[PDB]
């Protein structure tokens, strides 16, 4: 079987959108 | 050629400028670079 207890997320599940270098 | 004012046509990305070698940290992913005023900065070499 399974669960389906919830959460919270906070700052999470951020991805580079592209494949440009960038810095600064 | 590097160090040089040469029109360079990168995987297809047309342009004119000088090249030469960098010290990024470029991820294996990445291809491309940029600045905050989105224009192509760094150019990862195909073959190199
Ligand atoms: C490009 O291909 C040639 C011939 O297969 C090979 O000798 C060379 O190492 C390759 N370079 C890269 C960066 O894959």
């Amino acid at each position: 079987t399974t669960t389906q207890s919830y959460t919270n997320s906070f700052t999470r599940g951020v991805y580079y959108p592209d494949k440009v270098f960038r810095s600064s | 050629v590097k160090n040089k004012c040469v029109n360079f046509n990168f995987n297809g990305l047309t342009g004119t400028g000088v090249l030469t070698k960098s010290n990024k940290k470029f991820l294996p992913f990445q291809q491309f670079g940029r600045d905050i005023v989105d224009t192509t900065d760094a150019v990862r070499d195909p073959q190199t």
